[PDB]
């Protein structure tokens, strides 16, 4: 639904790299370069953003 | 002055309309076969040890 606040396996906080991730992808950067530029070194954190599906943007479209 | 049976027909013709076959080219697929999954060029390591 919404970005997890902390990576599950480790606990590293990834809940503040969602908008930065989206901004570096709009600038032309690959998902690899983008996840690198955010400080997500170990692949347990990289999967936390790489495979996130933001469904809070589709629920926030039905009437109040 | 009536109609009488005449001589038996000597043959029969059966007509049908038929078109012909073209050359065998056998063009199986636009982009054919199962194209293989493959390596992204260079790639580079996306991880390092500590120290
Ligand atoms: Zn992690």
């Amino acid at each position: 639904m919404i970005i997890p606040v902390r990576c599950f396996t480790c606990g590293k906080i990834v809940g503040n790299k969602w908008e930065a991730y989206l901004g570096l992808l709009q600038a032309e950067y690959t998902e690899g370069d983008a996840l690198d530029a955010l400080g997500l070194k170990r692949y347990c954190c990289r999967r936390m953003l790489l495979a996130h599906v933001d469904l809070i943007e589709k629920l926030l479209n039905y009437a109040p | 002055g009536g109609l009488t049976c005449a001589s038996a027909p000597q043959g029969t013709l059966r007509i049908l309309e038929g078109p012909q076959q073209s050359l065998s080219g056998s063009p199986l697929q636009p982009i054919p076969a199962s194209p293989p999954p493959q390596i992204p060029p260079g790639l580079r390591p996306r991880f390092c040890a500590f120290g």
